[PDB]
């Protein structure tokens, strides 16, 4: 219930795309 | 001529390659019986044409044989392990008059 | 409401009372200050350098603490008065303490010291003996000094409303007397003063531990939300247990738990086994008596058969001898304390023992029979004085008709000639005259004239050693020498290897010998309750009748000479294939009774603590005048030499008993025949002993009573025995008549077993101190966290509480709490590597280690309080790691990543979070072998230095030989010296190590290219789907707490053997049998020389290499096939780094196997076999966090998507850790193997 | 005692990796203390021809190895003399030689080396490959030796 | 035999309870006794023992000869047994003992 | 050779991203 | 106070009753 | 939403390595969000068949 | 000859060696049989057959 | 009582090359003191030819190795006698030792010899070898005395 | 090729000390 752990490529694009 | 036959082509190709060293181990062995055991102590002509024909039909009149017990993969690695004898006896020359 | 949070205020409190004027901020890694005594002071004072203030500087920082050096605050230590905050109780155990004292009126031998009072400018002839005694017999050495223990205790009883005894009678210590001894924080060896008596340490160990043993019961009791515990009928109250039972040990408590141990133990064992309905848990396993893979089922009851039996006069007998053994234990405190009133709750339980039913499923009567086992260990490690006593062979039973000695000595001849058979079937063989000298290496000297001398002389003799041990009293250790052991190296090497194997078959009409004895190694290898299962399965089952017989002082009746002329009758005829080869010279005839002799181990003179009389002074020097001699043997420092027993016998008694005596060499110390502990055969003996005795047992019972007790299994052990039999007949009469000749048979063979040691019971197991009741485990914990058996030195502190968290792991498994189990650590992370720093410091700048200047001089050390939070730190962050949620799942830095994205740690990891990369660093320290060489070394040894110097300057990686001989040479200078001269080198290392470190941002989860760790499953994603059974699952292991109850719950016990062992583990296996090979490399060594160098042109150029490494030559052919089978198999090149999955409880679950997989995991195909084990042991981790927090059972699925984006960054991932660029040009590996072949085209 | 060159297996023996066999397996290794005295006895019987002649030993574990019995079939037909004026085997050690020629032969055949038994049913009693190889000329035969180097 | 062969033997009175050559049929003329007596006689005569594997290089060199390809057969034998699959291993073996 | 940053206050993110998948 | 969890605390009574 | 199991493709399928096809890469291969959607429409258009 | 026609060579090369283990499998249980669970408890042949 | 010469099994031929029996493991045995009065039984009847008889005593407390019942079936029937004359053993002790030979002469760790049974399901009703021989002859007939001295 | 005349140096002087 918890869901999913992204892996470190998928935390990659996330603090990409806050900065743009 | 069997073992290419019966389709062992890699194993039969390990035999003809080994046939050099195969022949100068017993090519050794020859030496070792015919001029370096031979002596007073060795078998007669007539004791030593007795020793197969005696062993067949069982009749214990004679001697019998020492017989030695060996393990399985040891005749693997008596084909892989040529005896050379470097160091002859230190009684060799010494025999005939021990003999006498 | 998290043990983060709440814990972490305790911790801080205990800081907040010890150093007293401590202004402590949480969010820091760690705070530093200062701290000094005036003992160093002193000293340079009488070298001639005068000081500016004596004990000024002392005033200002007392009460004040006004004075600050660089900013940084100066806190002094409390005083024993205020560790309780001057608090006072009635403490009607404390007034039983001070009557049973007694001044200058000791038996000087005796095993454990009683309660002498210290009087002031008292004499130097017994009070300094007392003192010699006392700085030897009670040590508390370990990792944390013993004042910080009372202070923590005075914290933790306030957060849990609850007083313990043992605080009660520690607060009456502090108001009537100052201050109990002096112990430095520095090295916690030293205890240099004791006030008022001198068994004051173990006042306070004693006191230490009984306080946590009733905050382990009461916490306990909530988690199973029970008010108290329940005997079979009636309520019980566990803490008057412990009260009734702290108040008898209180006068002398070494000798009274000695003696009471024995009801206590006893009391566990029969306490079900009478009841007429009989729950038990039904196993399954194989059709062997001995075999391990067992299988669980519910719950059950049946009716028992052997109700009547129990009215016999075997019972009858053996119960009153336990209710005499609590008795004569309360005899001798009624009168040495002033108490009136002893045990009056136990002893309402012991007058029905056996009708009372126990039944394991409700949980109060599981913790009541764990309680009991581990009532005995307040009192750790017992130190006692022990006495030479001598052979006295007129009490030696000389072998007779009557008797059934010689019937043991023949029998046991045909057991070393057995095993010397069955071990040429292994092909374990005797040692050949070729590789006498190499092997010679197994143990850590061989002459002609030295091995004809003898030691039956005060001259020269051996010299005795001793060791200690958890509850028991000190046991000895012989030392040999090392000229006469390798005669018995020589012979006895084909039965030390025979019986290591761990599998074996018990069968009594089985011809082998070999399965039906056994001895394990040091440590258990894997679980205790894994390995122990064949244990539990006999006490579920109707028709099994257990006979575990004991043997009372085993050596005093192995002191007889039939096993000693047996065993060398059996060696002699057994050496007859092997007569025609010489040894050195002469024969394997001669050279046995050169390990065997007269003068090694038949009559030999052996030196321990002599013998002492307690006399007068006036008549001692009216004697001693004649006799004053020394430098023959040694006195202690509180005795008065004389020369002669027979000077020193005439005057022995008196009524004064003033000045002790002590003879030095006309003593003749002590002569022994008997099978030593030294020696290689110590262990193989005296089980075989146990055999030859043991198959005399069988015959007479079925020659007096045929018919009736028929052997299904024989298992020998260590001093025990353990017949798995079943019994033919419910009679009162006839058992009566069975159990009678059990004894007649031992008594006939010169032993004395006690019946009341004798276990005859059809529903109790113990073997090897694990106790199997009614199909489950009733577990024991006599390991403790105060005392030690030696000092301890932390060298290694990343390692040390990494291996301390180990022996926390196992006390929660049996039974401790796991979150008292977490604030012990807690507590122990900041109080290790305190005073572990030579000199002073000033902040944010450079770090000073030369003064020159008299303030500085003064401030000598300084204290490192890290922060208590520094135990959930994960490893490779300069911190080691333990999980908030668990213990048993080791925190690292990918699951540091995992765990706070997880909104149940939310609230747990809120206060964790903001100390990672704040923490400060590890103190993490790091002529004969021309003949006892292989020819490898010699060959190496032997070259032309122009040759043999190129494989050191320059070149070659070499990590064992001829230097790490140095380094063995480094290893037998160690204990005094070189661990103390490299400890002047690495201070000096620490401080620039310290300076120097920046707590870097960035952290990276991944390793180097030609290693892998449990960090390379986040290339991937991880999906929790599917949907698994909620069938919990059955095991025997009770009591435990709920954060490790769901865990087995969940997860079942395994079944199988775990694959995960990865076959770069698999030449461990190879190289953990030679123990030239184990202590020395494995298999990070091993793959490093894989490291130089792969493909090579032949495999003669593949046997050679490791030679090259000069340990052996035999194993190469290990590493010659299974690289050949690397080169034929795929593998993955790299290795596994892990430090998971280790602890016996890790273990006992169902995770880390062939069969986990297959439920809970799925992972695409394309992975390698050492890439499917990282994905395994992080797949294992998940899952027993996912059980810890109740989330719901689920199916752990690692995904890759079609995101063409990403799936270009595992394949440029998976690249760089398969092969290295760079040093692809440094190895030479063909690129050309098919596993890196396969790469281009896995995911594309 | 002296190995042969150890490029000698290696381009012919396991010339391919992903595929093992008999000989595969055994190459890999290389005798004990206690098999280097076996092999000082082969080279005793073989020096005294008909005086000291040889037996194979009981024990099992190797008797059910396969890969061991296998490869020393073969093997001991090429080292051995069996023949019409002298003998190392013995009666015994003969025909335990054959049996395992017997499994060698016919452990593992495609379709296309097709195998016609004989009448007998007696070990090496058919006719192996595509060109009929009579294979019953290597069983033991000690009057006339037509196994082995006689 | 060693109680009708002592010194004494030649004037003693034997007396015998109980005749040995049962007749079997008292035994099965017991109404619907079928599974009765197929407890009786497993608890009286079946013997106890163990289950032994063959060699692990009998399927080496045969099964799992081609790596590089895997199939139904090829899965297995990588593969250990549970603790609770053994009990039907030990359920086929009791119906192999029993036939009918 | 991979790394992520010690600065990630990204914790909305990547719980919207899992409870937009849940 | 507890620092374990209710709701594992509450799992293992659904069990524990199961045996009695 | 039912997956078959995965033994019925790794001795069929994949059952050698070293050889890769078209049906050898979209093996293992999750869905996504959005291509998980679209397996609800072709169910949806199977049971209403016209 | 069943598994050879069908083309599983090395499937049907593993029952050829594990002849000798199968035959002596089947002749210890020829032996419990027939000379240890021989009792009056064991079934008559006229019930046997039938 | 004299044991025999020991080199009547071992042949020590260099230094490591030493021919050994096949009773290996009972040559190398003691007795122990209540079997060592079972010796002096065994010649105490061997002395006193009729007046004395021999038996079993079968013991369950006794646990020994299997093949020394079938080793000790062949030495009872070439060291007692049950002839036409005298008998030096029961109708039962001879009735063991014909079961004795049974169990000894059927068990066959070295490659089986072919044997043919005979009608009846009395021991030693077989014809065992290459060119079978009779063991008929060996069960123990008190009038002609077939099997044992005699 | 430093490392690979390292082995061939110690394997032939090895050879005359056996």
């Amino acid at each position: 219930d918890s869901g999913p752990l992204l892996s470190v490529f998928a935390l990659q694009e996330i603090m990409q795309k806050v900065r743009q | 001529r069997m073992l290419v036959a019966a389709g062992k082509d890699s194993e039969a190709a390990y035999f003809r390659s080994m046939l050099p060293f195969h022949m100068v181990r017993f090519a050794r062995i020859n030496q070792i019986i015919n001029e370096d055991l031979h002596s007073v102590f060795s078998l007669p002509d007539d004791m030593f044409n007795a020793l197969l024909p005696d062993l067949i039909a069982g009749a214990h009149q004679n001697a019998d044989p020492v017989v030695l017990d060996v393990s399985w993969i040891s005749l693997w690695f008596a084909f892989n392990r040529s005896f050379e004898p470097t160091h002859r006896n230190e009684m060799l020359e010494v025999a005939p008059l021990i003999e006498s | 409401v998290a043990i983060t949070v709440q814990g972490a205020q305790l911790i801080k409190r205990v800081v907040e009372r010890f150093y007293p004027g401590i202004a402590f901020n949480i969010n820091e890694g760690a705070c530093y200050i200062y701290k000094f005594s005036d003992h160093i002071r002193r000293i340079r004072m009488k070298h001639g350098t005068k000081y500016r203030r004596q004990a000024e500087e002392i005033i200002r920082n007392i009460s004040l603490r006004k004075e600050r050096l660089y900013g940084i605050p100066v806190l002094d230590e409390v005083e024993w008065k205020y560790v309780f905050d001057g608090q006072t109780f009635q403490s009607y155990a404390f007034e039983v303490y001070v009557n049973s004292i007694l001044p200058w009126s000791e038996l000087d031998p005796e095993e454990e010291f009683l309660r002498n009072y210290r009087v002031s400018r008292e004499m130097t002839e017994v009070e300094k003996f007392i003192e010699f005694r006392a700085k030897n017999e009670m040590q508390i050495y370990g990792d944390i000094p013993i004042k910080v223990w009372c202070c923590f205790i005075n914290e933790l009883s306030a957060e849990l409303k609850h007083v313990p005894l043992g605080m009660q009678v520690m607060a009456d210590f502090v108001n009537r007397f100052d201050s109990p001894f002096h112990q430095g924080n520095r090295d916690l060896s030293n205890l240099e003063d004791f006030q008022v008596a001198y068994t004051t340490p173990l006042l306070f160990e004693m006191c230490c531990m009984e306080s946590i043993l009733e905050f382990n019961i009461k916490m306990r009791m909530r988690e199973e939300e029970i008010s108290a515990l329940e005997f079979g009928d009636m309520k019980v109250d566990p803490v008057g247990l412990l009260r009734e039972f702290f108040i008898l040990c209180l006068p002398h408590p070494k000798k009274i738990n000695n003696v009471l141990r024995a009801p206590y133990s006893w009391f566990v064992k029969m306490w079900g086994v009478g009841a007429d309905p009989i729950v038990v848990l039904q196993s399954t396993a194989g059709d062997d008596r001995n075999s391990k893979d067992v299988f669980y089922d519910k719950f059950r009851t049946e009716p028992n058969r052997y109700k009547a039996l129990f009215r016999s006069s075997f019972y009858n007998e053996s119960r009153r001898m336990n209710e005499e053994k609590i008795l004569e234990a309360v005899k001798y405190s009624q009168k040495l304390g002033s108490h009136d009133r002893r045990l009056p709750l136990f002893e309402k339980m012991l007058k029905t023992v056996y009708t009372t039913p126990f039944y394991p499923h409700k949980s109060s009567n599981m913790i009541l029979a764990s309680f009991l086992l581990s009532i005995q260990t307040i009192t750790g490690y017992g130190r006692a004085w022990v006495k030479n006593v001598s052979t006295e062979f007129d009490k030696q039973l000389k072998p007779n008709p009557s008797n059934l000695v010689q019937d043991v000595s023949d029998l046991t001849r045909e057991f070393f000639k057995q095993a010397y058979v069955e071990a040429k079937e292994r092909r374990e063989e005797i040692v050949k005259p070729e590789d006498l000298y190499t092997s010679m290496l197994r143990l850590a000297v061989f002459t002609d004239e030295e091995l004809h001398k003898k030691y039956n002389s005060v001259e020269l003799y051996q010299t005795k050693g001793s060791r200690d041990v958890p509850i028991k009293a000190t046991r000895t250790i012989y030392s040999i020498n090392l000229s006469v052991l390798v005669p018995q190296l020589i012979v006895t090497l084909p039965l030390n290897e025979y019986f290591s194997r761990v599998g074996g078959i018990t069968s009594p009409d089985y011809k082998k010998i070999g399965g039906k004895v056994i001895v394990g190694d040091l440590e258990a290898t894997g679980s205790r309750v894994m390995d122990a299962a064949d244990c539990f399965r006999n006490s579920a089952d109707r028709d099994i009748f257990t006979i575990a017989i004991d043997y009372s002082e085993y050596d005093t009746h192995l002191t007889r000479h039939n096993f000693r002329t047996g065993m060398l009758q059996g060696i002699r005829e057994a050496m007859a294939p092997y007569r025609d080869l010489r040894y050195e010279g002469y024969t394997l005839e001669q050279i046995i009774d050169f390990g065997y002799g007269e003068g090694r181990v038949a009559n030999t003179l052996w030196n321990g603590k002599r013998r002492l009389f307690k006399t007068t002074f006036d008549a001692y020097i009216r004697l001693d005048e004649s006799e004053r001699d020394k430098g023959s043997f040694k006195v202690p420092k509180g005795v008065l030499p004389v020369s002669s027993v027979d000077v020193a016998n005439r005057i022995a008694v008196d009524k004064g008993f003033d000045t002790l005596i002590a003879a030095t060499d006309g003593s003749d110390l002590a002569l022994i025949d008997t099978h030593l502990s030294g020696e290689n055969s110590t262990l193989i003996a005296n089980s075989m002993h146990n055999m030859a005795i043991g198959t005399l047992m069988q015959r007479e019972v079925g020659r007096e009573q045929p018919g009736v007790l028929t052997f299904l299994s024989e298992q020998y052990v260590g001093d025990d025995t353990l017949f798995y039999t079943k019994l033919h007949t419910t009679d009162t009469k006839v058992f009566d008549k069975v159990a009678a000749s059990i004894f007649d048979t031992v008594a006939k063979c010169g032993h004395e077993a006690s019946p009341s040691k004798t276990m005859m019971t059809p529903y109790s197991v113990e073997k090897t101190q694990t106790h199997a009741k009614q199909g489950c485990y009733v577990p024991q914990d006599r390991m403790m966290i105060i005392s030690s058996e030696r000092r301890k030195d932390i060298e290694d502190v990343q390692g040390y509480v990494r291996s301390q968290v180990q022996t926390m792991i196992t006390k929660v498994s049996r039974g401790f709490c796991h979150d008292l189990a977490q604030l012990i650590l807690m507590l122990k992370t900041t109080f290790i590597g305190a005073w572990k720093m030579k000199r002073t410091i000033k902040e944010d700048a450079m770090y000073r280690d030369r003064k020159f200047d008299s303030n500085d001089e003064d401030g000598f050390t300084l204290i490192q309080i890290r922060n208590p939070l520094a135990l959930y730190v994960p490893i490779g962050w300069n911190g080691y790691g333990a999980h908030p949620a668990a213990l048993n799942i080791v925190m690292t830095e990918e699951m540091y990543v995992d765990s706070i994205m997880i909104s149940k740690l939310d609230e747990i990891m809120a206060p964790i979070r903001r100390i990672v990369h704040d923490i400060p660093p590890c103190w993490n320290e790091t002529s004969f072998f021309s003949k006892m060489a292989r020819p490898a070394v010699q060959a190496a040894l032997s070259d032309p230095q122009i040759i043999n110097l190129v494989e050191e300057l320059p070149l070659g990686e070499f990590s064992p030989g001829r230097i790490s001989r140095t380094m063995m040479h480094s290893a037998l200078l160690k204990e005094s010296s070189a661990r103390t001269l490299l400890s002047s080198g690495y201070e000096l290392e620490y401080q620039k190590a310290l300076n120097s470190w920046i707590t870097q941002v960035s952290m990276r989860l991944g390793e180097e290219s030609g290693v892998i760790s449990t960090s390379y499953a986040k290339l991937f994603d991880v999906y929790f789907e599917g949907e698994l059974d909620g069938a919990p699952h059955m095991f025997p292991d009770q009591n435990l707490s709920p954060q490790f109850y769901i865990q087995k719950m969940m997860i079942g016990p395994r079944v199988s053997s775990r694959v995960r062992n990865s076959y770069v583990d698999r030449i461990d296996v190879i190289l953990r049998k030679d123990v030239v090979m184990r202590g020395f490399i494995t298999a990070n060594t091993i793959l490093n020389v894989i490291e130089k160098l792969g493909t090579n042109h032949s495999v003669g150029d593949l046997v050679t290499v490791f030679t090259l490494m000069n340990i052996e030559t035999r194993v190469a052919e290990e590493l010659a096939e299974y690289m050949t089978s690397e080169k034929i198999r795929f593998d993955a090149l790299k290795l596994l780094k892990k430090g998971i999955a280790g602890d016996e409880f890790t273990m006992s679950l169902n995770v880390a196997t062939q069969d986990f997989i297959d439920t809970y995991l799925a992972y695409p195909y394309q992975l390698t076999k050492t890439e499917v084990d990282a994905i395994s042991l992080y797949c294992t981790q998940m899952i027993m966090l996912r059980a810890a927090l109740g989330l719901p059972k689920k199916k752990m699925k690692i995904v890759v998507t079609d995101d063409a984006k990403k799936r270009y960054k595992i394949r440029l991932q998976r690249f760089r850790t398969h092969v290295p660029k760079i040093k692809v040009l440094k190895k030479l590996i063909d690129p050309n193997r098919m596993t890196v072949r396969n790469l281009e085209n896995q995911f594309v | 005692y002296i190995a042969p060159n150890p490029r000698i297996s290696s381009i012919t023996l396991t010339q391919r990796i992903t595929t093992t066999g008999p000989f595969a397996i055994l190459t890999g290794s290389t005798p004990t203390a206690q098999q280097l005295n076996d092999v000082r006895k082969i080279y005793l019987a073989l020096m005294f021809p008909g005086q000291i002649i040889l037996d194979l030993k009981i024990d099992p574990g190797e008797r059910m190895d396969p890969a061991v019995r296998m490869v020393a079939g073969v093997v001991g037909h090429l080292l051995f003399t069996a023949g019409g004026r002298f003998t190392n085997l013995t009666q015994n050690m003969a025909r335990q030689l054959d049996i395992a020629l017997n499994d060698y032969l016919l452990y593992m055949y495609n379709t296309r080396v097709q195998v016609n038994y004989g009448p007998t049913g007696e070990p090496l009693d058919f006719q192996i490959g595509r060109n009929q190889y009579d294979c019953n000329v290597f069983r033991a035969d000690f009057a006339t030796g037509t196994g082995y180097n006689g | 035999q060693e109680v009708l062969t002592d010194f004494r033997r030649q004037d003693t009175i034997w007396v015998l309870a109980l005749q040995l050559p049962v007749n079997p049929q008292v035994v099965w003329d017991v109404p619907r006794s079928s599974i009765a007596n197929l407890i009786m006689n497993i608890a009286t005569c079946l013997p106890t023992g163990e289950y032994i594997a063959p060699n692990p290089r009998i399927s080496s060199i045969t099964l799992t000869q081609r790596i590089t390809t895997t199939g139904p057969f090829a899965i297995l034998t990588g593969s250990t047994p549970t603790a609770q699959q053994l009990n039907d291993v030990r359920k086929i073996y009791l119906a192999l003992m029993f036939p009918g | 050779l991979l790394s992520v940053f010690a600065l990630q206050e990204i914790m909305q993110k990547v719980r919207q991203v899992q409870a937009d998948y849940m």
